[PDB]
RNA sequence: UAAAUUAUGGUCAAUUGUUAGUAUUCAUAUUAAUUUUUUUAAAUGUUUUAUCAUUUUAUAAAGGUUUAUUUUUGAAAGAUUUUUUGUAUAAAAUUUUAGGAAUAGUUAAUAAUAAUUUAUAAUUUUGAUUAGAUUGUUUUGUUAAUGCUAUUAGAUGGGUGUGGAAAAAUAAAAAAAAUAAUUAAUAUAUAUCAAUAAUAAAUUAAAUUAAUCUAUUAGUCAGAAAUG
């Protein structure tokens, strides 16, 4: 099973056997399932480093006619929810829409509301996710979101997530992704070099251990009509992950 | 296979070639030499030499 | 049916390439009444 | 139907299957008739085993053929019985004069075809008896004490679980071979020291018996024994060609 | 009605589309008998090129 | 061919006489010495000699050959873009023969198999089995690849001293490179101040 | 795949199938039955060509006599001969290379030639399936280890190439003076 | 085939199929014992397929190279032959 | 292709397995990839025999000609309810019942405690059909120790197999988002006392005596006799 | 066993239809007026009409046109509980519906009972917020 | 006894013991008058338990 | 290739014919020269001269 | 087998040494011809049939064959049979569209001779040079519509002539004097 | 316009009819046949799958063809931790019949055109179109031999356009996704068109496993043999 070369079959003048053209709906739940699990990034990326057009000071002024022509993918984040020029706001309460934030607010500060805006033109939708409260995230120094002035500020800052887009249109002018730059978190190398540098004495060896590792709960063969061997079925350990031929821990 | 191995090396008849399975004399698709076949008359490979 | 009195086999592929055969063998219609024709001849013998 | 017509196969011993019309017909003209010089018992002194091993009421009853009409190279195919063995066959005396062919079981008697009396392999009574009380009674266990323990012989035996007539080859239970034959299993003593299908029980005891001791069954482990056992003290090595 | 069925005036196969792209995944529809148009059919008189800098 | 009625091949070879039952003449009892002269050993037609196509009655030349001699420059020409095609296939299976599986020497194997082919291969043929040799570590197998290049008696562009130095950079053996550099890279001058940088493609 | 399947003879994917070493023979009398042993495609056509990829050899199943070589006193060589005819190169090249199916016939007589190991069905009925567990299984390769440096070599000459240049008489081919 | 294990689930069904597919865990460790002597079978029988690769590769390497040599000999002499009969043309 | 057993092996056919690849093996039947199916038939075998003496009524049963004693129309509530607990409880008769659809808490199919197998799914969201029963069931799933990083609709919630065990902590109201478990290695550290897995990558567990014993029986090792 | 050959492509995944050879040859021009008949047979409709060209289940919109026309029974609404049955068996039994009933609309009508009629009426429609739209009571029903 | 065509069970006559069962050729098994594709069943059937399968397999008649 | 049997018979041949005979009790041995020239076309060789 | 005598033969399955396996077809058989027409009434109006035919073709008799051996495989080195071919343009009315007519050959083995043979090609020439006449060279490529799998790949000799003869405006080829060859008497006074 | 050889180099060419003045492949022969003999065949139920579905399993019915039938990895072999590529429809040579002539959704270029685009278009006597017989190019027979005379069976349109390829409405004797099985090649009276048996056809016997079959016609003037 691999890719074949070119379309020699058929008259490209209708388009015969083509998978269909993903539209993210903002209507349905799956324009926030697939710019959910995004924003989570952008928020590691804000919190670890300070990228520009992030933290603004207030929403963008530009005239009807240029609105689209600079905010489709604008994306940035403001001290509190204020509706922009132009637009109108509808919350939505959905929890079949709601469920994928999880992630989000697992590891920053818990969401607290989410809305959808439309221009008045009908034609350009901001997905709005306003957050609350103290980050889960050590946020650095030199963020943007520092200079948001949320971690400055102590609990109760209600800072607020923009992303503006065209509707109707695919997730791949959902310029999200192109701040996947992972960095990671050096407040944990913090440790070392204040105050707690003479308080921890590392270990370099391990130590003697006379005693061998105890048992498990003794094995209980399963009891029900199993599906047979996962080897052979061509499923995954769990349906979930792991290696076909690494197929451990499915019943046996 | 660790076992047979084992056992295997024990065994002093082995450790000699079995070349049908050691090497493969000729790969290529084509004999090294002119082999009793036609001519360019058809002298039928006994008619001719090379 | 003998082959001394038959051009061998390996100058199919002395000609159009080595192994060359197998991707008509591979093919779809190859054995109703037609093969590709098999181009085992003297060498000497080649127009071309 | 039709299979009727297809020849019976003939092996390496086989000469001439007479199975057409000329097939027959030129040797169905030999109307042999019996002379007072053709007749067998006329030639005792000569064939003296072979005259002591017919069945000779097995012959009559059967055949409407008698001792006397018998001739000493007679193509009539009449039954014998082994006066060495004692089992029956339908051989004619020609086959049986001409060539020395007789009881397709005493024909393995001798340990191996090729050399037949230089095997020194030991016989089996001054060797077994444990063997000569398996062995069925016949009353020719005088001659079979003397039956080499290489021997194909196929003798009947009596079993100790079934009881019953075993029929296996004298080799294939004593286990050992004249040096240089087809050698047969290293368990051929266990798989034929009892009846075909109760030689199956005294087997999977020893090997259930490691599942048992080692919570695993591996036939690896005759063979870890060998080299828990056995050191090879210098075996020559081939010098590498990497 | 009044000629082949597939003509070769129209098959076309372009290749600097990616593989299965007109396959599986997406449709380029154009017009390629342009771009296969010949200097004989246009009139492109193959003039010396001047490079860069006397151009 | 093969399992039809009428099978061919396994005549093809020789096969000893099969003497297993009546397969007709006694053929298991009966030993047939003159059986096999009058009745199956082939012949000319029916009732000629019997014809020997035996060991001895091929002419004593043809034992005295050396190797492939009976070889013939065969020079064949194919379409341009068939040769375009093949050049692009054997350079596609230098760079990988199989997918996941390969040996390193699968572009040697692909660079001669293009030559037993008779074909030419271009220096990117070289430059491809050169690098997918080096990163595989099989040096020797780069320098196989250089005197390949030169058992052809084929003229080292540039690119392709560039890469065989690089093989002996890595091996660590001036040797190696200095031959290269008094055969090929020799004639090769800098740039001198008032002439052309590109000069143009030629031929 | 088809809409009425041909019933007695479906394989399992595809029209023109992977390789397949079978060895086929005519079913006529058992005196004239001997064994096309070939590779070929499993998906054929009625005969046994449109998908033949290579004659492979030819087997007597009818075990034969040394009527080729003298009566020795030697048993073994006695014993009747069955004979085969292989093309041990291009199986290898098939087999090994472009890896073609090997039948369990076919197998049953490579087998005994010496190239494959004894097949899954030449089941010795008198000797049972194994039995594994981790334990045991585990305990041994503690018990006795081999080495990454033994092993990584033996991966190499024996997947990947072999011809070890010897690094001693890779002196031959690093020129002398004139050059050097 | 697939087995098809009287002791297998029988989806009590009059419409599709009296025996499913659906191993008591004896089966799934059964199938156990099943499957791994295999696997200790064809680990040698797919260690050779590559075997068979180093050794018909590692002799096209070498055949390939002294047919060349030959070809390469025999190419080069009716060149030379080409060009003399081009000069004796002329 | 991607990952089949062993490699790519053909000392037989059954080798690879019932399916070579874990991916479709066509990109025009985009379906006839592995899912971990749990029996359509056999766990769609509602007992009628629970169902007999019951005298449904119909939902054209509507008429006053067609209504039953309240009596008997109980006992065609126990008797539907209990029909369709024959097999087991869908997904959506299990959390209809528990508080707030029963979001948070981690349900289980019976196997998904038997075995080396130790998987739940820490459902995040249930949606309910016109009919109920059925519906779109999307859960956190967690297996040996980690979840997924968005909540994925589950998989046979709408056959009848399914349990769980109420604790009152995974009650998630209709307005807090379902903060998602955390894996035992990557959001909560590990601990050799609270949890421990029961069986890792490597991991199968010795030999059940009971089916080495019942493997020597058949095949011979062990004496069977009547 | 697959009847991805043996029916046209569309048809890929049609169960629970009976014999659906039929809308297969349902453009021939005999079974056309055989299922210009059915159609008017199964009523709904005015002009001529069959399933359009490659459907077998009928329109969602035709099914939904004749799941409203066909007349709800009960023409005797008298009690409370007949009227509120009548429109319960609007909104929750008409034609692909997306709401599923509610407790609160089961204490509506389990709350107009004068007779024992209108007390086996409520306890079916208990009966269905039972067991059929699979619902939550509340604490105190 | 699984296949509509091969059905062992009618010839359970045929044997006499156990032994006879488990000692009977595919060609003895014409001598006893067992159709064709019955006894290539019945063989396949023997010798899978000669191994140590027991012919524990699902009947499909039905 | 009977052509060329002096040839495939002889040792210092790489691309010699190689013939196995498995005896019957599994051990390989290689052929002996009349079963290698056996596989051939019967050899006829009669030398009137003297 | 073959080379055996039909009384000594024994059994046709095998060949037990060597030789020839082949099915010794029928040839000998009265092959006939059942007159279903009448000698003034056939449904053909050209060539009629009266006799068995023989059929076949590389199997007609005179067994024509084919040979490479010609012009062209004197002048040109192929890839393939037929790439390569040379000849008198004939025939380029078709707009940007040649006609080039080129001889292959026809070997006759049981004569031990040979007789080229004739055949009006398509041509594409792109540009519209070619004239009647031109000896030009023509290769084979990707088909170009149903009937050209050819283009023009040069000029070997250009009809100066004709091109004159157009530059001035007559046509380059005067036509051919009489039509085809018929069967009625055209009565043409002045 | 030179002899030459270090002496058979390189592997078998060889034609067997009693006629009837003479001219001429032409009755009677022999070879391969056919007429002619039951030792090669044979059975039904394809099989898995999670289930009223879906994964797997693609050229024998004819269909009348002589400017004709041609095509790939993307299926599979097929191996990894992910997005991975450029190799295909085209042709080319050969085409029958006593009395031989007109044929047609047409030819090329444009074209991802024109049911009414442009035009001095294309097929043909180098034998076209219609109609007729006919399966198309390593299988035989005869012959010392160029020859003459053979070879089967397989592709007969599209119409929801599935699949890698339409080749797809029943007609192996391929193990067909778990080692079922090979202690097996045997197959009962069932068939297709293949497949030449009279296998020492008459005295010495079958180192068999004792299995099928009871075995025959010609001529009698020329020319082997005749009278009542
Ligand atoms: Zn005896
Ligand atoms: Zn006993």
């Amino acid at each position: 099973a691999k890719r074949f070369r070119y379309n020699t079959k058929y008259p490209s003048l209708v388009s015969y056997n083509k998978l269909p053209w993903e539209i993210l709906n903002h209507e349905t739940p799956e324009f926030h399932m697939h710019v959910a699990p995004h924003y989570e990034q952008i928020m590691t990326l804000a919190a670890s480093t300070h990228v520009p057009h992030i933290v603004g000071k207030k929403h963008l002024e530009m005239p009807p006619e240029h609105r689209l022509r600079l905010l489709p993918g604008m994306f940035y984040m403001l001290d509190g929810d204020s509706i922009p020029e132009g637009f109108t706001a509808n919350r939505v309460l959905d929890p079949t829409a709601l469920q994928y934030y999880g992630r989000l607010e697992s590891l920053v500060a818990p969401v607290q509301a989410v809305r959808m805006l439309i221009s008045d033109d009908l034609r350009i939708v901001c997905n709005s996710v306003t957050l609350q409260g103290p980050l889960q995230l050590p946020v650095a120094s030199y963020a943007s979101l520092a200079s948001l002035e949320v971690v400055t500020n102590k609990a109760s800052a209600s800072f607020t997530l923009f992303h503006f887009v065209r509707p109707n249109r695919p997730p791949s002018e959902l310029q999200l992704e192109k701040y996947y730059i992972h960095a990671p978190r050096a407040m944990a190398l913090a440790e070392f070099n204040s105050t707690s540098n003479t308080s921890w004495e590392p270990k370099l060896q391990a130590p003697k251990r006379s005693k061998r590792v105890t048992p498990l709960p003794a094995y209980r063969p399963p009891q029900s009509y199993l599906m047979g061997l996962a080897e052979r079925l061509a499923v995954v350990p769990g349906s979930s992950f792991g290696r076909r031929s690494l197929m451990w821990g499915h019943w046996f | 296979r660790d076992v047979e191995e084992k056992r295997h090396s024990r065994d002093v008849v082995n450790e000699l070639p079995n070349p049908w399975t050691d090497y493969v004399s000729h790969a290529l698709p084509f004999p090294d030499r002119d082999a009793g076949y036609p001519d360019e008359y058809g002298d039928i490979g006994q008619w001719r030499a090379p | 049916q003998h082959d001394e009195m038959r051009q061998p086999f390996y100058i199919h592929e002395k000609r159009h390439g080595i192994f060359s055969n197998e991707k008509n063998i591979r093919k779809s219609r190859r054995g109703l009444p037609f093969i590709t024709p098999l181009y085992t001849r003297h060498m000497n013998l080649w127009e071309t | 139907s039709r299979w009727s017509s297809v020849w019976p196969n003939m092996h390496y011993g086989a000469m001439y299957l007479s199975y057409s019309i000329g097939r027959k017909l030129p040797m169905k003209g030999v109307n042999w008739v019996t002379r007072e010089s053709n007749r067998l018992t006329n030639f005792s002194n000569r064939y003296q085993a072979v005259i002591n091993d017919i069945d000779v009421k097995k012959t009559e009853e059967e055949l409407g053929i008698t001792l006397q009409d018998i001739r000493w190279n007679d193509h009539r195919r009449i039954y014998w019985k082994c006066s060495f063995c004692g089992s029956s066959y339908r051989k004619s005396v020609s086959v049986r004069t001409k060539f020395h062919a007789g009881c397709n079981f005493c024909k393995g008697r001798y340990p191996s075809e090729v050399l037949r009396e230089q095997h020194q392999s030991l016989s089996l009574a001054a060797s077994a008896p444990e063997l000569i009380k398996q062995l069925k009674e016949t009353d020719k266990k005088d001659n079979l004490g003397s039956l080499a323990l290489t021997s194909k012989f196929r003798a009947e035996w009596k079993c100790q679980s079934c009881g019953g007539s075993y029929r296996a080859s004298v080799r294939s239970r004593t286990g050992m071979v004249e040096n240089g034959q087809c050698p047969l299993h290293p368990n051929i003593v266990d798989w034929s020291a009892y009846c075909p299908s109760c030689s199956w029980r005294p087997n999977m005891e020893a090997i259930a018996e490691e599942v048992q001791r080692t919570g695993q069954f591996l036939g690896l482990e005759a063979e870890s024994r060998k080299i828990a056992s056995a050191p090879p003290a210098r075996i020559p090595r081939r010098k590498k060609l990497v | 009605e009044r000629g082949l069925y597939f003509p070769i005036n129209h098959r076309i196969v372009d290749r600097r589309i990616a593989s299965g792209v007109t396959v599986e995944e997406a449709d380029v529809q154009s017009r390629y008998r342009r771009e296969l148009r010949t200097s004989f059919a246009t009139g492109e008189t193959r003039q010396t090129i001047p490079p860069a800098w006397s151009a | 061919k093969v399992d039809h009625f009428h099978a061919n091949n396994q005549y093809q070879h020789a096969w000893p006489l099969l003497s297993h039952d009546d397969l007709g003449n006694s053929d298991q009892s009966n030993n047939t010495r003159n059986i096999m002269y009058s009745m199956y050993l082939p012949k000319r037609n029916k009732g000629t000699a019997p014809w020997f196509r035996g060991a001895d009655t091929y002419s004593v030349k043809y034992c005295e050959q050396g190797r492939y001699e009976y070889q013939r420059y065969l020079m064949i020409n194919r379409f341009p873009s068939e040769y375009r095609k093949h050049f692009m296939n054997f350079l596609s299976n230098i760079r990988s023969s199989s997918g996941p599986a390969t040996i390193p020497q699968e572009a040697l194997h692909w660079l001669l198999r293009m030559i037993v082919d008779n074909f030419n291969p271009q220096h990117v043929h070289y430059i491809a089995a050169m690098k997918t040799l080096q990163n595989a570590g099989e040096l020797d197998m780069a320098r196989d690849v250089w005197k390949i290049m030169e058992r052809q008696q084929t003229w080292p562009c540039t690119s392709t001293i560039c890469a065989y130095l690089d093989v002996c950079v890595e091996a660590g053996e001036k040797t190696w490179a200095m031959e290269a550099w008094n055969r090929y890279c020799t004639e090769l001058k800098f740039l001198q101040p008032g002439e052309v940088d590109p000069k143009p493609v030629s031929r | 795949a088809r809409a009425i399947i041909k019933r007695r003879t479906p394989q399992l994917w595809g029209a023109p199938g992977a390789p397949i070493i079978r060895m086929r023979g005519h079913h006529v009398v058992w005196k004239f039955q001997s064994y096309d042993l070939f590779v070929e495609h499993t998906h054929k056509r009625r005969n046994s060509d449109a998908r033949l990829l290579h004659y492979l050899g030819k087997h007597c199943p009818h075990p034969q006599k040394s009527l080729w070589s003298p009566d020795t006193p030697v048993a073994q060589d006695r014993h009747l001969f069955m004979l085969t005819t292989v093309d041990v190169d291009a199986f290898k090249y098939w087999f090994g290379v472009k890896r073609c199916r090997l039948s369990m016939r076919p197998w049953a007589l490579l087998a005994k030639a010496g190239l494959l190991p004894p097949s899954l069905r030449q089941n010795s009925k008198i000797m049972p399936k194994p039995i594994f567990d981790k334990e045991q299984l585990m305990r041994y390769y503690l018990a006795n280890r081999k080495e990454e440096a033994t092993i990584e070599r033996e991966d190499y000459l024996n997947y990947k190439n072999s011809l070890v240049k010897s690094e001693e008489e890779r002196a031959a081919e690093r020129p002398v003076a004139p050059y050097l | 085939r697939q087995l098809r294990p009287y002791y297998n689930l029988p989806s009590k069904s009059d419409h599709g199929r009296k025996m499913t597919g659906f191993l008591t865990p004896y089966r799934h460790w059964m199938w156990k014992q099943n499957e791994l002597w295999r696997n200790v079978h064809e680990a040698q029988f797919e260690h050779l397929r590559k075997v068979y690769k180093r050794q018909w590769l590692e002799s096209f390497r070498v055949n390939a190279d002294e047919y060349i040599y030959k070809y390469n000999i025999t190419k080069a002499a009716q060149l030379a032959q080409w060009e003399y009969e081009m000069q004796a043309q002329e | 292709r991607r990952d089949a057993l062993n490699g790519g092996s053909s000392m037989t056919l059954g080798s690879k397995g019932m399916k070579l690849s874990p991916d479709p093996h066509r990109r025009r039947m985009p379906w006839t990839a592995a899912k971990e199916y749990v029996p359509g038939v056999v766990l769609n075998a509602k007992e009628k025999m629970v169902l007999d003496g019951v005298k449904l009524v119909d939902v054209e049963c509507v008429d006053r000609a067609s209504q039953v004693d309240p009596l008997e129309a109980l006992r065609a509530t126990v008797a539907t309810y209990e029909y369709n607990t024959s097999t087991g409880k869908n997904i959506f008769q299990l959390a209809s019942q528990v508080e707030f659809d029963g979001r948070g808490q981690r349900f289980y199919r019976k196997e998904w405690q038997e075995g080396t197998y130790d998987k739940y799914v820490t459902l995040s969201a249930i949606d309910f059909n016109r009919d109920g029963n059925k519906g779109t069931a999307y859960g956190y799933v967690t297996f040996h120790g980690e979840t997924t990083t968005r909540p994925v609709q589950i998989d046979f919630a709408d056959v009848p197999g399914w349990h769980m065990e109420f604790r009152v902590e995974r009650a998630v109201p209709f307005n807090a988002i379902v903060p998602p478990p955390p894996s035992i290695g990557t959001d909560v550290p590990v601990d050799p006392r609270s949890y421990r897995l029961r069986a890792y990558p490597f991991y199968d567990a010795p030999n059940p005596p009971e089916f080495v014993e019942r493997l020597l029986k058949d095949r011979g090792v062990i004496p069977d006799s009547p | 066993a697959s009847l991805r050959y043996r029916r046209p492509y569309w048809m890929l995944f049609l169960k629970d239809v009976d014999n659906w050879k039929i809308y297969t040859v349902i453009q021939q021009p005999d079974h056309q007026r055989t299922e210009m008949l059915y159609q008017a047979w199964l009523g709904g409709l005015d002009r001529p009409y069959t399933r359009p060209k490659c459907m077998a289940n009928q329109p969602l919109w035709l099914s939904k046109k004749r799941h409203i026309l066909r007349k709800d029974r009960l023409d005797g609404p008298e009690t409370p509980l007949e009227k509120y049955v009548l429109e319960w068996h609007k909104r929750f039994h008409s034609f692909q519906g997306t709401e599923r009933p509610t407790v609160d609309d089961l204490h509506t009508a389990l709350d107009l009972v004068e007779r024992p009629l209108d007390l086996s009426y409520a306890f079916q429609l208990l009966n269905q917020c039972r067991n059929v739209n699979n619902i939550r009571f509340a604490k105190d029903t | 006894d699984i296949h509509r065509l091969k059905p062992t069970s009618d010839f359970k006559a045929a044997f006499k013991d156990w032994n006879d069962l488990m000692s009977c050729d595919k060609r003895q098994l014409r001598v006893r008058g067992i159709p064709r594709m019955t006894r290539i069943a019945i063989r396949n059937a023997v010798h899978a338990f000669q191994n140590g399968n027991p012919p524990e397999y699902f009947d499909t008649k039905e | 290739h009977e052509a060329l049997k002096k040839l495939e018979l002889d040792p210092t041949n790489e691309k010699r014919r190689r013939f196995v005979i498995r005896q019957p009790d599994g051990t390989l041995r290689s052929a002996k020269m009349s079963e290698m020239r056996a596989w051939y076309w019967k050899e006829e060789w009669a030398d009137f001269r003297f | 087998p073959w080379w055996n005598f039909q009384t000594e033969h024994r059994q046709r399955c095998v060949m037990m040494y060597g030789g020839s396996r082949a099915k010794n077809t029928h040839n000998a058989n009265h092959r006939v011809f059942i007159k279903k027409y009448k000698r003034n009434a056939f449904p053909n109006r050209t060539r009629h049939h009266w006799a068995v035919s023989m059929t076949g073709v590389l199997g007609q008799r005179p067994r024509r064959m084919p040979w490479p051996y010609d012009l062209t495989s004197l002048i040109f080195n192929q890839p393939r049979q037929g790439s390569d071919k040379i000849g008198y343009v004939v025939g380029t009315s078709m707009l940007k569209t040649a006609v080039v007519a080129a001889n292959h050959m026809v070997y006759y083995p049981k004569f031990n001779q040979r007789v080229s043979r004739t055949s009006r090609f398509f041509a594409h020439d792109e540009d519209l040079a070619c004239v009647e006449g031109d000896l030009v060279h023509i290769k084979q490529c990707r088909k170009i519509s149903k009937y050209k799998h050819y283009y023009v790949f040069s000029i070997l000799e250009p009809n100066i002539e004709g091109r004159e003869r157009l530059k001035l405006g007559l046509k380059a080829v005067p036509p051919p004097l009489f039509g085809y060859p018929v069967s009625r008497r055209i009565v043409k006074l002045n």
